[PDB]
């Protein structure tokens, strides 16, 4: 996907600011409570009975962790995401078999996660930007089904 | 359906938007035309650009039609009957694009309403805006 | 929501069906998951080949619930809940999976209904299997 | 996209039989009717005010008639689909502004025609095969999106 250096520069300057240890677990878990089919693919984690036994959950903010990771992984590659994504494509789409719509909405979970953290400094032209790369993280996820 | 606990939890985070729903309204549909071009050709008779008064109006009429749904939440298929036709037959607004706007007001308020935008919240104004849009789109002939 | 003629055009369609009810239900299982292999995962405790018993079996479960749903098309919600607290609460199916079972469910009327499968009748047909799907996808919790 | 040798059979021996001067007017009359928000983009062709205006359409008729050409040019190069749908991609996406989901809604209609036509003929594994080949074709009309 295509940024212009002004959506990189947006991009990457908040980037920096986000709290690598509690964003992804915020954004997991809000997939768990707000899509709550997703809840199927997580027995192994526990308690999940309530928003605030999701949010509090240890696996699930561990897990939070490595998405982030995968997610700071493909700003580092935005010109290169499918190479970036190939194993993990393979785990969620020949393994797992999630459906890939799931890969959009948390792309948009991380979106509303991002807007809560960053409030009016997640201004819209700056949420444009990371819409093209959750997007494209999203694509690149999906890349085994198609 | 809305749950009991939804439609409280939707009542109360919409009584924090207060005299700023008109601009919650005008930010969403700047943030959906930025990050979802598609979206712009229904305002061809709109200037999109930030500070148009266009906009800002529009998003006064958004703002006060979501306010009629809170309002009216267990008779939204009546309440939003105009607007359904409005949308669907009218406008021809394809069913992907509610979605878009959808999420594009949850950003809006969770970047202005920290307190409110917990992830219980989240997910009722998740199901508050996609029981919305299945209104808006109910109508297609 | 369903016109008069959708109404009309859906249980014209579904009388046709007949007693090849269940067999066009297990069909239209079969289409799915070759189709969208996904799909496959929702049932590990079934031999998912073809002539499976467990397949015939649920589909004409699967027909069954379609038949109640267009006898009681104006009631569709009451007809369903049990369905829908079943498919949301303790099966969490993605919503995806509804569209792709209906779409599967129209390839297999068209394929066995020929004269039945007017573009009038189609496009009821669809607006009815989308109506299922909204309230089978109600009741997320 | 990649079909099995026996796939690529079933689909090749399948298109042979469509006729191609009504087919496509088929697939896309019944888009406009199926999905009446899609003729938002036709306003030009006239009589759209019922189903049997709709089928009637001379101007759907023949635009129809270019749409399955395009399929079955995607059908001889069903492993640069990208390449052969580039055109189309910046006409359908930069220029036009088409939801790509209705790319994939066109795609399922053609396999309901071709259901329709076929019959029996028409078997869950044939169908397979083609839900490859639209799926295909949505997504490489939909690269110039991502
Ligand atoms: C942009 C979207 C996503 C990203 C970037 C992502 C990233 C990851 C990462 C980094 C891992 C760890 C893999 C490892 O341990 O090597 C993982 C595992 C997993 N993911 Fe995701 N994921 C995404 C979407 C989803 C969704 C939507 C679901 C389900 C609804 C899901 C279900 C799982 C499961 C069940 C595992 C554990 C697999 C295992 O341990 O064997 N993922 N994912
Ligand atoms: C929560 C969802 C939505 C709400 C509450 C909403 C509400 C409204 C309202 C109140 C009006 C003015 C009605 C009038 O003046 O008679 C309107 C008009 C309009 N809406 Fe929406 N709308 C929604 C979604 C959408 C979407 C997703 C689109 C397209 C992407 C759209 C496109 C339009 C257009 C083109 C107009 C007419 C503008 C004009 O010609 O002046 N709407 N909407
Ligand atoms: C038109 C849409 C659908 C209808 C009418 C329908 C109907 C039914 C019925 C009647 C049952 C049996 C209920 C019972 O025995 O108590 C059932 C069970 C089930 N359905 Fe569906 N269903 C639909 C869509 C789906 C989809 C899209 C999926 C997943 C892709 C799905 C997955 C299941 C599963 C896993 C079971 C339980 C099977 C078992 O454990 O024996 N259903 N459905
Ligand atoms: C797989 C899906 C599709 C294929 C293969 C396809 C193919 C084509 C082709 C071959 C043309 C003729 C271009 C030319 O004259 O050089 C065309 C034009 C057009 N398409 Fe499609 N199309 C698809 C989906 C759609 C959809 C879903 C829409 C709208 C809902 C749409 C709207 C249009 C319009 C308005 C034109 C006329 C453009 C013009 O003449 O300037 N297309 N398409």
């Amino acid at each position: 996907v295509h940024l212009t250096p002004k959506e990189k520069s947006a991009v990457t300057a908040l980037w920096g600011k986000v709290n690598v240890d509690e964003v992804g677990g915020e954004a997991l878990g809000r997939l768990l409570v707000v899509y709550p089919w997703t809840q199927r693919f997580f027995e192994s984690f526990g308690d999940l009975s309530t928003p605030d036994a999701v949010m509090g959950n240890p696996k699930v903010k561990a897990h939070g962790k490595k998405v982030l990771g995968a997610f700071s992984d493909g700003l580092a590659h935005l010109d290169n995401l499918k190479g970036t994504f190939a194993t993990l494509s393979e785990l969620h789409c020949d393994k797992l078999h999630v459906d890939p719509e799931n890969f959009r909405l948390l792309g948009n979970v991380l979106v509303c996660v991002l807007a809560h953290h960053f409030g009016k400094e997640f201004t819209p032209p700056v949420q444009a930007a990371y819409q093209k790369v959750v997007a494209g993280v999203a694509n690149a996820l999906a890349h085994k089904y198609h | 359906v809305l749950s009991p606990a939804d439609k409280t939890n939707v009542k109360a985070a919409w009584g924090k938007v207060g005299a700023h729903a008109g601009e919650y309204g005008a930010e969403a549909l700047e943030r959906m035309f930025l990050s979802f071009p598609t979206t712009k050709t229904y305002f061809p008779h709109f200037d999109l650009s930030h500070g148009s008064a266009q906009v800002k109006g529009h998003g006064k009429k958004v703002a006060d039609a979501l306010t009629n749904a809170v309002a009216h939440v267990d008779d939204m298929p009546n309440a939003l009957s105009a607007l359904s036709d409005l949308h669907a037959h009218k406008l021809r607004v394809d069913p992907v694009n509610f979605k878009l706007l959808s999420h594009c007001l949850l950003v809006t308020l969770a970047a202005h309403l920290p307190a409110e935008f917990t992830p219980a919240v989240h997910a009722s104004l998740d199901k508050f805006l996609a029981s919305v849009s299945t209104v808006l789109t109910s109508k297609y002939r």
